[PDB]
């Protein structure tokens, strides 16, 4: 009996390890996200634009790959402890309202915490500056000033490698990429090329975002395998 | 056979590549177990390519010693013939591990999210024992075949002499095409995409950049500087020799010359794919 | 609110007071006198030999 | 204004408790121990090393009898090994893949997991079927679990990040008592083997002492100076253990109702992820954020061995009940048995 | 036990100066990163400054760079904040809050609705 129990026993582990690798195939195909951001951040617009208790699971593929996309709402505000569980993720999806200068040195302060934690030090941050028609529209409105808010804007130029819009209108555009070198500034301070930010301009009717998480994902992988495959 | 050169360029240039192949061939098998420990078919690879380097540097001194006694095989026939399978095996185990590396490399970095069955531990060790199966069967032909040459003033030319076998006619041209000009152009073509892909890389600093260029034109180059001779002399004595049904000595002699060249890429090869490997250096 | 939380927090206090003590000297023979009481079982604490493990 | 003098109450009170305490004191752990015979550098090798997790491992429990044990990971399993023969005997998928612990029963036929989705998901190990599946998804938490317990077969306790404790009755799944009073979230509990009293810790840089009946605090324990990430019971039931990210491992006994020993070196640094003592009590074997774990004599404060061997940090940490073995699970996907 | 006991606060004309005092008994003091939180009447907790260990890394919200300064002595754990020329709009109460946990770079939560190691805070209101 107990030979025909350790039999028994081993093929039992047989049928859990043929299972666990096809569960493997999977789990390393599928790539996931992490959506970090505040209330009116605008992660609703995009995870809707992307997608067509607790934790908020979505799923969306393009390319033939497939993406899991993950948005922390049950929890309190405070995540010095659960944000340690997402520190294998792809990429971290930030999405910053750009439009609102109150809450704006509170999203530099999430990610200037967020890029020097122990644990996520090596995640990369595909950063999504949101909402940037109501940015030109309070920019050319003129009674709300970045002045007031981040005193640094006075003495600022547009960068020359800038792309503004035809209709962008220069003081837009000098907005737009200080906000963006805000971020950056953050970004380039401390980690090596494990560590990097990949900042895009969206808005609410951008649906081209999935494209871009493709491609930045992409490169994200590709510099992992330059690490790794050696060639670097 | 002029057979100075023979006396004194070749035990030079043998001997140094033994003294330099050996522990560099030692320390890329140990990094290369390392990392198909870690789960890396690049492991995989350079493991057969270390073990390949090393067949070669502990086949080294029969060779050695029977260029320097110009060119006589004073030992037993079988040995001669059993070392000149080794030297040929290694030579296209390499070829065909190098065009394996640089394949793995560029489906990894230029298709990073996907392919993901041809990169795996699996895939890997059977694309090692297949290569060296094929390697094995392909080489064997000699093998049942004669390559000690007997030639009275006695002298065992083994594998040394203007002319020889048509069917090894047939093996040269069989050789010069599927050891050197798959493995050459598709080693230009993955290294020239994956170059192609790092540049339009963001996360890579441009110093990176640079580095990974030089290293990648380092590769290729130091690829044909050390297979190109061979293979392209080769055919050249095909030529001499096959198309024709002094100049004939000195293309031998020439053909030898290529034969040491190709024996610098047991030196050349490993540390250009472990020391300056980071990983690896770790 | 702020006052009603912050009462809470008078209340168990004034609970956790009235809790009879001991000297911390009589505590440590105690927890002094258990692990001694019990050295010899402990496989950790005293090498077992290979018979015992079920692991070797 | 009445939040004013309240407060001065409350801080007289405050005040009276901390003469109360020091008046306990009159001879630290070090100056009665002091003249015991050194245990002596002990040396542990990873005599097994369980493998298949594709991800980092959290939690792991061991079982009444020691063999069987259950590790909780990411990437969405609660698979249960067989530590004598390293075989696989069950593996459970879950619904969310997040998971912070994992809970073995006393009777070794309940497993429970519990993550970020702040539901505890009980599986039928021993069901007549033969396949695992959920019991009971016990819900009602309004935040993450970061720890739970088996009170009995039908009782479970449960610590979340809401600054919660509750005691579930698995038979109907409503909370029975729920324990209020961390500022903080609750990172890891620990019952007695009385099963009547259990403490908790949590980020607010205390111990709280409960008991399951009444549904109160009895005391509380307040030596740290940053969040609890591990605690455990002595084995007797007077004395529990607190791991910290200070760097450091304190124990603190009940009826003093004060710390005794700290345990930290200059050089640790890094925090506390697991702690737990062996039967006997002497050895205190605590995990740390290094990739190791060290072995710490619990009467002398000293170190006498480290459990290193792992590649990425130490989250998990168990002893078995016979303390023939102790076990350690990583982030580098592997859990290692020490003996 | 940690305790952070604040000081300082007190009604000051437009344009005066106060300093802000933060007693850090509890702890050891050279191993942690500390800020200042505000939250003014009718709004959320926000940022104010932060410093690192031995006093550099300083840093400042855009709303009062220059006007703020911010120091710590370690051989007496305490923390300072000095408001210079006050404005209207800083009327808030001021919290002596720490990072969560030592050797860390990354501050989290230090803002958060209900912290641990945050003081009750003073009161500080600017009026003509």
């Amino acid at each position: 009996d107990q030979r025909n129990e350790e039999k028994a026993q081993r093929e039992a582990n047989k049928k859990i390890e043929k299972q666990l690798q096809k569960d493997k195939q999977v789990y390393r195909a599928t790539h996931r996200l992490l959506l970090l951001g505040a209330d009116n951040s605008g992660k609703s617009t995009i995870v809707k634009q992307m997608r067509i208790s607790g934790i908020f699971e979505t799923k969306f593929q393009v390319d033939k790959v497939n993406f899991h996309m993950f948005d922390v709402g049950g929890q309190r505000d405070e995540r010095r402890k659960w944000i340690q569980c997402f520190n294998d993720v792809t990429a971290i999806i930030f999405v910053v309202d750009s439009s609102d200068y109150n809450r704006l040195q509170e999203a530099l302060n999430l990610f200037k915490s967020i890029w020097n934690n122990r644990w996520l030090r090596t995640i990369s941050v595909i950063l999504f500056l949101n909402k940037q028609d109501l940015l030109a529209e309070k920019v050319l409105a003129g009674k709300s000033k970045i002045e007031d808010y981040f005193p640094e804007f006075a003495r600022y130029t547009t960068p020359e490698d800038a792309t503004p819009e035809p209709g962008e209108d220069p003081r837009v555009t000098r907005a737009k990429y200080f906000i963006r070198d805000e971020f950056l500034r953050i970004s380039t301070a401390s980690g090596d090329g494990r560590h990097y930010c990949y900042p895009h301009f969206t808005c609410a009717v951008d649906t081209e975002n999935a494209r871009r998480i493709f491609n930045d994902c992409r490169d994200i992988i590709q510099r992992m395998h330059l690490r790794q495959y050696e060639l670097l | 056979e002029q057979h100075d050169l023979d006396h004194y360029l070749f035990p030079i240039v043998y001997i140094f590549v033994i003294i330099v192949s050996i522990p560099a061939n030692i320390g890329s098998l140990c990094v290369s177990f390392l990392q198909a420990k870690k789960e890396s078919e690049l492991g995989i690879y350079l493991f057969s390519l270390s073990l390949s380097d090393l067949l070669y540097a502990l086949t080294l001194p029969l060779w050695i010693d029977y260029t320097w006694n110009k060119d006589n095989w004073t030992f037993s026939p079988a040995l001669c013939k059993g070392s000149a399978f080794l030297m040929y095996m290694n030579f296209y185990s390499s070829t065909a591990f190098l065009t394996c590396i640089a394949v793995d490399r560029y489906l990894a970095v230029v298709y990073p999210l996907k392919f993901f069955f041809l990169r795996t531990r699996r895939f890997a060790l059977m694309v090692s024992l297949s290569i060296w199966i094929l390697e094995t069967i392909f080489n064997a032909v000699m093998l049942w075949e004669d390559e000690t040459v007997v030639e009275y003033c006695n002298f065992t030319l083994c594998y040394d002499k203007y002319p020889l076998e048509k069917w090894q006619i047939n093996l040269n041209l069989f050789r010069t095409c599927t050891g050197y000009a798959i493995p050459l152009v598709t080693i230009l073509i993955c290294n020239r995409k994956v170059y192609q892909a790092v540049r339009h890389n963001k996360a890579t600093e441009n110093k990176e950049k640079k580095r990974i260029i030089k290293l990648l034109v380092s590769i290729t180059v130091i690829f044909v500087l050390c297979f190109t001779p061979f293979h392209v002399m080769l055919l050249i004595r095909c030529i001499l020799e096959h198309a024709v049904n002094n100049s004939g000595k000195r293309t031998y002699t020439m053909y030898r010359i290529t034969v040491a060249l190709t024996s610098l890429n047991c030196v050349a090869d490993p540390i250009l794919y472990c020391f300056v490997t980071e990983t690896g250096r770790y | 609110a702020s006052i009603a939380q912050a009462r809470k927090l008078v209340e168990q206090l004034k609970m956790e007071a009235n809790i009879d003590r001991i000297k911390v000297s009589k505590a440590a023979a105690d927890l002094m006198a258990y692990c001694e009481a019990h050295a010899k079982e402990d496989p950790l604490l005293t090498p077992v030999p290979a018979s015992e493990n079920p692991f070797r | 204004s009445e939040l004013d003098q309240l407060r001065q109450e409350a801080e007289q009170l405050k005040n009276q408790i901390r003469d109360a305490r020091k008046a306990c004191a009159d001879a630290t752990l070090s100056q009665i121990t002091n003249n015991i015979d050194p245990v002596g550098r002990i040396q542990m090798r990873t005599r097994r090393t369980l493998r298949g997790h594709l991800a980092k491992i959290y939690a792991m429990h061991w079982g009444t009898d020691s063999r069987l044990l259950v590790s909780a990971s990411q990437d969405g399993k609660l698979i249960i090994w067989d530590s004598y023969t390293t075989n696989k005997v069950h593996a459970i998928p879950l619904r969310s893949s997040w998971v912070m612990t994992c809970a073995y029963a006393p009777s070794g036929n309940y497993v429970a997991c519990g993550g970020l989705d702040n539901i505890c998901s009980i599986y039928n190990l021993k069901t007549r079927e033969g396949n695992v599946r959920v019991s009971r998804e016990l819900a009602g938490h309004t935040g993450y679990l970061s720890c739970c317990r088996f009170l009995d077969d039908n009782q479970i306790v449960t610590s979340s990040g809401d600054t919660t404790c509750a005691l579930w009755d698995i038979e109907t799944g409503q909370q029975t008592t729920t324990f209020t009073g961390h500022t903080g979230d609750v990172m890891s509990l620990s019952l007695a083997p009385d099963t009547r009293l259990f403490v908790s810790g949590a980020c607010d840089a205390s111990a709280k002492l409960w008991d399951v009946r009444e549904g109160m605090c009895r005391q509380t324990f307040t030596g740290h100076e940053s969040d609890i990430n591990a605690i455990c019971f002595f084995p007797n039931g007077n004395a529990f253990a607190t791991g910290s990210d200070d760097a450091t491992c304190r124990l603190f006994d009940l009826r003093a109702d004060q710390e005794l020993m700290t345990y930290s070196h200059d050089n640790i640094i890094c925090g506390i992820t697991s702690v737990s003592f062996s039967k006997s009590g002497r050895l205190l074997l605590a995990g740390y954020d290094d990739f190791n774990c060290n072995v710490w004599d619990a009467l002398k404060a000293d170190r006498a061995g480290v459990l290193a061997g792992h590649d990425n940090r130490v989250s998990c940490l168990g002893v078995t009940d016979d303390g023939m073995a102790v076990a350690t699970g990583s982030w580098d996907s592997f859990l290692k048995i020490w003996n | 036990q940690v305790q952070l006991q604040e000081s300082g606060g007190g009604l000051v004309q437009p344009g005066g100066s106060l300093r802000l005092s933060c007693a850090a008994s509890g702890f050891t003091f050279s191993n942690y990163k500390m800020n200042w939180v505000r939250q003014a009447p009718g709004k959320g907790l926000e940022w104010v400054s932060d410093i690192s260990q031995s006093g550099a890394s300083i840093s400042y919200t855009g709303s009062v760079k220059g006007r703020f300064t911010i120091s710590r002595d370690n051989a007496k754990n305490t923390l300072y904040l000095q408001m210079n020329s006050l404005k209207p709009e800083d009327t808030a109460v001021y919290y002596c809050a720490r990072c969560p946990a030592p050797f860390t770079r990354d501050c989290f939560d230090v803002t958060s609705t209900t912290y641990a190691y945050r003081g009750q805070g003073t009161q500080v209101t600017v009026s003509s």
